[PDB]
């Protein structure tokens, strides 16, 4: 634990890459976290919302 | 623009329709302004033969 303070850094770091690409898989309400399956599925009026 | 359709077809006249003269007879944009009018004309557009 002697070079804690550097490696909190890169922790923090990747942690919030990480966060960030994870947040992709979220739906956040809509039925699916994919574009191509709602561009495939649903008609413009419903996939534009 | 004028025309003369069914009666149960005056709710393809409208932004977003899947429907037959929607498709193949009049097509109305995603972002249409503007307003759509429909009265009966049986008396008029209707003969007994």
């Amino acid at each position: 634990s002697a070079l804690g303070k550097l490696q909190d850094v890169v922790n923090q770091n990747a942690q919030a890459l990480n966060t960030l690409v994870k947040q992709l898989s979220s739906n956040f309400g809509a039925i699916s976290s994919v574009l191509n399956d709602i561009l495939s599925r649903l008609d413009p009026p419903e996939a534009e919302v | 623009d004028s025309f003369v359709i069914r009666g149960d077809e005056v709710r393809q006249i409208a932004p977003g329709q899947t429907g037959t003269i929607a498709d193949y007879n009049y097509k109305l944009p995603d972002d249409f302004t503007g307003c759509v009018i429909a009265w009966n004309s049986n008396n008029l557009d209707s003969k007994v033969g």
